[PDB]
């Protein structure tokens, strides 16, 4: 239900073929519920808040963006600092706009 | 044992006999199914001489009067089977070394198969 | 929402829109050119939705080189939009089967769909 | 009601409920292969197994919930470890011999076997154990594969899991046992000695089969189940308007399937409606044509409208004809009505208009027919109103509308037993030939054309009929709540229709009127009928005319200007028409129809390649400009506003509209136009031979007329020249030639001659 | 399995006289929009017959949107090069040289000829 | 004068521009980092003539749109392009730029050719740095007049030479 | 240790406690008590305010009290002065026609951009916010994207000769409210969970 059948016996088992076909077209259905797990990336706390409705596609996926929450401290961090240093203080905060904007 | 190779060879032989009877009598022959272990083999090797698993002789109406099948490359208790649809008639041929293709103990000759197919045609064929 | 013009009548649609627009200022309006097949503009057809913010104006798929004089009709149309001060031009990509029913949907649904699917576009590509 | 408990939940449920339906009514789930809606449940797949307690007093062995009745205060367990283990084992037994075709199987994403397998199979046995998919390591059953059973149906006997669905249906619903098993044991396989698949409802087994055994030949190898775009709409081929689902991909029509709406059509479609789609997406007209040099040339819409303005500049508003198609939407009918109101013209009509309006009679509901006591029938239901055959098959077995559960229609109706006996005393039938349903019509008499009126006079009682007719009269008298059913023979003869009206008024009895036109009653309700002068759809009275169909050549011959709005190109237009315009089919239209039971039905547009086609709504709107009149309808929204103003109810709403006016016309009886299910414009592709024309003759008159049993005889009608295979039938009255009416011109008696 | 929906597959029935695939079904039309393709490999991963397998050519930059929708006959193992490379080798008469070398080709690519580590 | 009106002079100036192609990156997403890899000390677009990299738009002929172009970024990129000297070319890097890519939604432009006249397309996610070099040689030989499509047509040296800017 | 006191305090006042057997905990406060309760939570030592996540339950198979639901994430850093490590969620439902909710920006300056985002994506207006300005969606964008009533806005995929793909009609996967391609979905495809 989680892992597609081994590709070698796709020529032997009806169950293998059915499960391969169904898994690669529809996929599988997790239980109804919400879940979240935290992790540490090179930019801080990361996590996914997943609401699943028992379907083959997730009901909603929200991402906690560390590059997004870290950016609230930029006006404070570069407050009073130099103009050339406004670039260095941004580079040193390690932002990624793919994470921020998302 | 190693009987498998000559079994598939005689299987190709029986297929040749079916094709010849079809062309001679002017009756439809059909390749019904190929080997799943050859279709879905992606990179995996295929050593069998042919990729065909099932064939049939159908009358003018397309309804078969004779069916022939071989066991897949990976199945247990390998055999070759024959069936007359609507006639509740089933035959199980094996291969005995030195003798040849035999239904049980009775040698399965091309002439035997031709007589069986002619009877099947005349009886079961609707058109 | 108003619907003026008729499908596959480039010059009739162009003249009807000329009359209906009047002295309306398009400084804050948004011009949605609805078409299919992003890449190939030589056989493309075009409809127009003008979202003024206070009311909307629909013209069916009657513009573009797909119709005789439709290319020059689309050029004159976009030129007139730019002259009236329109700046926000968008290109919407719908399926050929959609293009017909999409102009038969209720105004709120049609406009929400167009605003969701519209891509910012250089009006020059229609000149 | 009966009190049930499913695994944690409490359910009220009517007494005759199946345990399976009580399960699903509680919101649970259980495998399902052998049983089917509207079919007798019989435990064959043994998939619906659950646990039952009736005290804690558990039953010893598992109950087949499909064929298990419910008792008051009964416990049903579908979540037990043992229950799910047995479900997985049965799934394995079913998968035992399956051919391994999923990727190349036309059944694709929607295979009940696939889905119940992935739902219930491989129970969790108790670590990271390495589990096995299949234990069976022997040779699977190999039988005949991809066998065409008919021009429309293909059979894979290997994919068959030997449920009973197709043979059960064939025995029960259409009543045509043209499919059954041959051998037994594991050698069982589906076959027939009736090879043509005679039943006109064969194609439903394709939808029923839970596997890819029975597949649709007309849509074989076109796309995978998920890939197709589904357009839910209604079929406008005949006035029963089944719900259908048009599968379309990349601009082309692939496949038609049934859309369930238990109100009118349950899950069933007729073979003609389902497989006769080849013509809509294959060859059709995409550009307006205008006559310049005594011939037609492709033109812009602008140039065509210029020609329109010029040809109508000198036109007076009382010589213009407005003639619509039999499938014309309520919007189009109402716009034509209003436009001929403004533009005073006495003759507008529609393609299948009857001498006597169907609005004469009170429409009956199909469930009213299920609850009715008697059915007096004149006409052929199979050819005129196909699914009426199936509702009469329900009626004849005393079946009645089931109770409505939370999962909708019951999965296993205990009311439907297997091999049910069919009553011959519940109805009487009168047809010009020995109709198939006469098997179930004890009171039945084969009469001749133009004799209906006399049977109805006898049923009224002003004279005395035959033995059969007197029996029918008597049964109708004894009937407390009978339903009267009338076809084209009745609806096209003023006097017969009036006597039916009289009979069904004297006895409180509703009427099912089989119009040759699909939206006939809705167009009537929208006021689309000729006036005093009366140039009708078949009459050449007007001088200028608009046609939404193909008229008799005599209607075109003589006129000054004719504008035809077609979908295909007809020779009769490139010799008599001045302006032709493309029209979309009902598959790709959007609008409303009125069922022959008075119900309004939606047409959604299918994404098929229309070209530059435009609806008759816009065509008439543009045609009125050339005349000065401003049309009130341009769009569907404004049309709906003015419809709802016209007080046409919401979709699935029944429309009340009667009418008292008759337009009689003499009928030149030499040749008969046999009403057919198959329609002429459907003779494309694999429906080519199925929609062929036939000429039926009694062997004596055929012999006298030199008509061989196999001959392709050409025939000339005012409706054109058609070739037809000659069929000898000893039930056809002598002196007559029944010619296949493959259009909405059915039930008409015409002169003519057999060309040689 | 395509998350970008870049694969169009129109199927057809194998002809016994001159077959194309191993079953009763083959690929009548197999198109992949390289501009929509995101290069997962999920298509191969769902490939039950090992037909579709990602290769090694990367020199596929081209000028026109409509030229970057690759067809079947642009992807068969027999072909050597990318579309612009082949077009240049034809308008040039100078054979195609790929800009890559590999230690070896994967078994799933059986038939795919490539320069391998110096074996040639 | 656009590099035209003499048989030798135009080939010479096209040679010059083709080898002096001045890239101006318009980094949007991870396509931008895979383009930054086309400059490191394994595979550098610093040989053919693209060593220097002037962030200003007044100073470069080649505009390389590298990444997903969000609809909010479209006018900005539009005006960065309009604010370029006129003999200018446009490369569209990656699937998100070329087409809508796997992000087919309200947020991303489904073809950058909508906003800017695109000269070269380069598929990939990300397109390999060597595929980008193939694209720049493609554009090189395009402005050399050595470029043809699948239909047989020679391609003009500069796109955005064919548009009614306004 | 501070989480035990949160559970004890919520249970005594009739606050529902939702728990999955995976280790995640919610405390759902009513609209009235939301502001003051979470002020008390910050007072209890909840240093860090991780997330403000808005949810549109419109298309959810089972019904919910209100269409929108906002979930805050509160934390206390373990390595700071006295760090327990107790982290938990606060869920608050919001009516469709009353997209109001007090900000905690005054409490944590983290909530600033998160609440602006929730206002951008859902029509949820946060009361007392310093600046509620559209953050992510284009300045000229009309509406709120992430509430289910807002289309995803797909564009068809294009091929050689009239051959196109519409993803919304090409998708084989099913949602929770999607019946499936067969007569129904049961078993695994109505929800599946393995027993570890
Ligand atoms: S019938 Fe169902 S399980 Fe069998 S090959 Fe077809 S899709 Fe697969
Ligand atoms: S052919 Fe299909 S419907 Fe008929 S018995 Fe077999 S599985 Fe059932
Ligand atoms: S022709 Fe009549 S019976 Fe057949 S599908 Fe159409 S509406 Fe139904
Ligand atoms: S690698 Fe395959 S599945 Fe992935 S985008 Fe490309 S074609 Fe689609
Ligand atoms: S095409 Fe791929 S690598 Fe390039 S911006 Fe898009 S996601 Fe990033
Ligand atoms: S046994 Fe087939 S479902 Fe009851």
């Amino acid at each position: 239900q989680i892992t597609p059948p081994p590709r070698h016996l796709l020529e032997t088992s009806m169950e293998a073929v059915i499960y391969h076909f169904k898994h690669y077209t529809e996929g599988f259905h997790p239980p109804k519920g919400e879940v979240y797990v935290p992790t540490e990336s090179a930019r801080g706390e990361l996590g996914y808040y997943i609401v699943s409705d028992g379907g083959s596609m997730p009901y909603r996926v929200k991402v906690r963006a560390p590059s997004f929450v870290n950016l609230q401290s930029l006006p404070y961090a570069c407050k009073g600092e130099q103009v050339p240093d406004m670039v260095a203080i941004i580079a040193s905060l390690d932002p990624v706009m793919g994470d921020v904007d998302r | 044992a190693s009987s498998e190779r000559e079994l598939y060879e005689a299987w190709v032989e029986l297929l040749s006999w079916m094709r010849e009877y079809a062309q001679a009598k002017g009756v439809r022959f059909e390749k019904e199914a190929d080997f799943p272990d050859f279709i879905y083999r992606m990179e995996r090797p295929y050593d069998l001489p042919t990729t065909i698993m099932t064939a049939s002789l159908s009358d003018g109406l397309g309804e078969p009067f004779l069916l022939a099948d071989v066991s897949p490359r990976h199945a247990k208790l390998k055999r070759i089977g024959l069936r007359l649809p609507r006639a509740h008639i089933h035959l199980h041929a094996h291969y005995e070394p030195g003798k040849g293709l035999v239904t049980g103990k009775i040698p399965l000759t091309k002439e035997r198969f031709f007589a069986l197919a002619d009877r099947a045609r005349e009886a079961l064929a609707f058109a | 929402m108003v619907r003026v013009g008729m499908r596959a009548a480039p010059r009739v649609s162009l003249e009807a829109l000329k009359a209906a627009l009047g002295g309306l200022k398009l400084s804050e309006a948004k011009v949605y050119l609805i078409t299919d097949w992003q890449d190939k503009r030589d056989q493309a057809r075009y409809a127009l939705l003008l979202h003024t913010g206070k009311k909307d104006l629909l013209v069916p798929d009657a513009f573009g080189p797909a119709f005789p004089g439709g290319e020059e009709a689309l050029s004159e149309l976009v030129g007139l939009l730019l002259a009236q001060g329109a700046r926000r031009f968008y290109e919407a990509v719908v399926s050929p089967g959609e293009m017909t029913a999409l102009l038969d949907l209720p105004p709120e649904e049609l406009l929400k769909r167009v605003m969701a699917i519209a891509n910012p576009t250089d009006p020059g590509i229609y000149l | 009601m009966v009190r049930v408990k499913v695994n944690d939940r409490i359910v009220e449920v009517p007494p005759g409920t199946s345990v399976m339906d009580a399960v699903f009514h509680a919101g649970y789930d259980v495998p399902l292969f052998c049983s089917e809606k509207h079919l007798s449940p019989i435990g064959a797949c043994r998939m619906c197994l659950v646990r039952i307690g009736l005290p804690i007093q558990w039953q010893p062995k598992l109950a087949a919930s499909c064929v298990t009745a419910v008792a008051d205060g009964m416990v049903v367990d579908t979540l037990s470890d043992v229950v799910r283990e047995a479900q997985a084992g049965m799934v394995e037994f079913t998968l035992l011999n399956h051919p391994l075709d999923c990727p190349t199987c036309d059944k694709g994403g929607a295979c009940e076997l696939q889905d119940r397998t992935v739902e219930y199979g491989l129970y969790e046995k108790y670590p990271l154990e390495l589990p096995v998919y299949t234990r069976f390591e022997f040779t699977r059953r190999h039988v005949d594969k991809h066998h065409p059973l008919s021009p429309f149906v293909i059979l894979d006997r290997e994919r068959c899991i030997h449920c009973k669905r197709c043979v059960r249906y064939f025995e029960e619903v259409p009543g045509d046992e043209v499919l059954d098993f041959i051998e037994r044991g594991v050698h069982t396989f589906i076959g027939t000695m009736d090879f043509g698949l005679p039943s006109g409802f064969s194609g439903n087994i394709t939808d029923i089969c839970p596997v890819g055994a029975l597949l649709d030949l007309t849509a074989r190898f076109r796309a995978r189940n998920w890939e197709m775009e589904e357009t839910p709409t209604t079929c406008a081929l005949c006035p029963v308007g089944c719900g259908i689902t048009a599968d379309t991909r990349s601009g082309e029509l692939l496949r038609i399937r049934a859309r369930e709406v238990p109100e009118v059509n349950e899950i069933w479609i007729c073979d003609a409606g389902r497989f006769g789609h080849e013509w809509a997406d294959q060859n059709r007209l995409k550009t307006p044509l205008v006559r310049k040099e005594g011939r037609l040339v492709e033109a812009t819409w602008e140039e065509a409208f210029l020609a329109l303005k010029e040809g109508l500049k000198e036109a007076r508003g009382e010589e213009v004809g407005l003639y619509l198609a039999h499938d014309a939407t309520l919007e189009e009918g109402l716009l034509a009505s209003e436009l001929a109101k403004a533009l005073k013209t006495p003759h507008l009509d529609f393609q299948g208009r009857t001498a006597a309006p169907a609005s004469l009679f009170p429409p009956a509901s199909l469930e009213d027919l299920l609850q009715a006591d008697f059915a007096l029938v004149l006409g052929d239901p199979t050819e005129e109103a196909p699914i009426l055959h199936l509702r009469l098959s329900e009626f004849v077995r005393d079946l009645k509308p089931p109770h409505r559960y939370n999962h909708g229609t019951p999965f296993a109706d205990l009311q439907i037993k297997e091999r049910m006996p069919r009553r011959t005393d519940k109805m009487a039938l009168f047809a010009p030939y020995r109709a198939p349903l006469m098997k179930w019509a004890a009171i039945h008499e084969v009469h001749r054309p133009g004799e209906e009126r006399e049977i109805l006079l006898a049923l009224l009682g002003d004279k005395e009929g035959s033995e059969m007719v007197a029996k029918a009269k008597e049964a109708w008298e004894k009937a407390k709540n009978p339903v009267l059913i009338l076809g084209a023979g009745v609806l096209q003869d003023t006097v017969a229709a009036e006597r039916a009206r009289l009979l069904a008024e004297r006895k409180g009895a509703k009427v099912l009127a089989m119009t040759p036109a699909a939206n006939a009653r809705g167009l009537e309700a929208m006021g689309v009928l000729p006036g005093a002068k009366g140039a009708s759809w078949d009459e050449p009275g007007a001088l200028y005319a608009y046609y939404g169909f193909v008229p008799p050549e005599e209607a075109l011959k003589g006129k000054r200007f004719v504008v035809m709005h077609l979908s295909h190109l007809h020779p009769l237009a490139e010799r008599y028409a001045h302006v032709v315009l493309p029209a979309p089919t009902f598959y790709e239209k959007r609008g409303h129809l009125v069922n022959l039971e008075g119900r309004v039905l939606p047409l959604s547009p299918a994404p098929i390649e229309n070209g530059e086609a435009e609806g008759a709504l816009q065509v008439l709107a543009l045609l009125a400009e050339a005349l000065g009149v401003r049309p009130p309808f341009r769009l569907h929204l404004e049309a709906q506003k003015a419809l709802k103003a016209r007080k046409v109810p919401e979709a699935m709403g029944r429309l009340s509209f009667r009418l008292k006016e008759l337009r009689p016309k003499e009928r030149k009886g030499a040749f008969y136009l046999r009403p057919t299910m198959w329609k002429a414009h459907q003779a494309v592709g694999k429906a080519q031979e199925a929609a062929r024309a036939e000429l039926w003759a009694h062997p004596e008159t055929a012999r006298a007329e030199a008509l061989p049993e196999g001959a392709q005889v050409a025939v000339e009608t005012p409706f054109g020249r058609v070739e037809a295979r000659v069929v000898h039938r000893e039930d056809v009255p002598k002196g007559h030639l029944y010619l296949s009416a493959l259009g909405p011109a059915a039930g008409l008696r015409v002169e003519g001659r057999v060309l040689v | 399995a395509c998350p970008a929906y870049a694969i169009y597959v129109e199927p057809a029935e194998n002809d016994p006289e001159n077959p194309v695939s191993a079953g009763e079904r083959y690929a009548k039309v197999y198109e992949i929009n390289m501009l929509r393709c995101i290069f997962c490999g999920l298509c191969e991963e769902a490939c039950p017959t090992g037909a579709i397998v990602l290769g090694y050519d990367f020199e596929m930059a081209d000028y026109e949107y409509s030229d970057l929708v690759y067809g079947k006959e642009d992807m068969l193992v027999d072909v050597v090069g990318t579309k612009p490379q082949r077009r240049e080798a034809k308008r040039t008469g100078k054979p195609v040289k790929v800009g890559y070398v590999v230690p070896y080709v994967r078994p799933e690519l059986e038939g795919f000829k490539a320069p391998t580590e110096g074996g040639k | 004068r656009e590099g035209i009106l003499f048989t030798t002079l135009e080939k010479l100036v096209a040679w010059g521009r083709s080898n002096s192609l001045w890239p101006a990156t318009f980094g949007l997403a991870c396509c931008a980092i895979e383009m930054m890899a086309s400059t490191d000390a394994r595979n550098d677009l610093a040989r053919f003539g693209s060593e220097v990299f002037r962030a200003s738009p007044r100073q470069a002929d080649v505009m390389i749109v590298a990444g997903r172009l969000s609809k909010k970024m479209a006018p900005v990129m539009r005006r960065v392009w309009e604010q370029m000297p006129d003999p200018k070319w446009v490369i569209s890097m990656g699937a998100c730029a070329s087409s809508g890519g796997m992000f087919n939604n309200y947020a991303i432009v489904q073809n950058v050719d909508s906003v800017v006249p695109v000269d070269v397309y380069v598929p990939g996610c990300p397109p390999r740095p060597e595929a980008l070099i193939y694209a720049v040689m493609q554009l090189q030989k395009k402005v050399r007049g050595q470029a043809y499509n699948e239909r047989g047509e020679r391609l003009p040296p500069v796109a955005a030479w064919k548009r009614t800017r306004g | 240790m501070r989480l035990e006191r949160v559970l004890e305090e919520a249970r005594a006042k009739g606050y529902p406690i939702e728990d999955n057997g995976l280790g995640n905990l919610w405390v759902v406060l009513p609209r009235e008590r939301f502001k003051e309760e979470m002020a008390h939570y910050k007072a209890m030592g909840f240093n860090f305010l991780a997330d403000i996540v808005g949810l549109d339950y419109l298309t959810y198979p089972d019904p919910r009290p209100e269409r929108f639901a906002v979930v805050y994430e509160l934390v206390s850093l373990p390595g700071w002065k006295d760090g327990d490590g107790s982290r938990f969620f606060v869920r608050v439902y919001v009516p469709e026609e009353d997209p109001r909710l007090p900000t905690v920006t005054d409490l944590w300056g983290s909530a600033n951009f998160l609440e602006r985002e929730v206002y951008d994506l859902f029509g949820i207006v946060f009361e007392g916010h310093p600046d509620l300005r559209k953050i992510l969606t284009p300045e000229d964008l009309e509406g709120h994207p992430l509430r289910k009533d807002y289309p995803l806005g797909e564009t068809p995929t294009l091929f050689r000769e009239g051959r196109y793909i519409i993803p919304a009609e090409f998708r084989a996967a099913l949602t929770g409210k999607d019946p499936g391609l067969t007569f129904y979905k049961g078993g695994s495809r109505k929800g599946y969970r393995s027993l570890w």
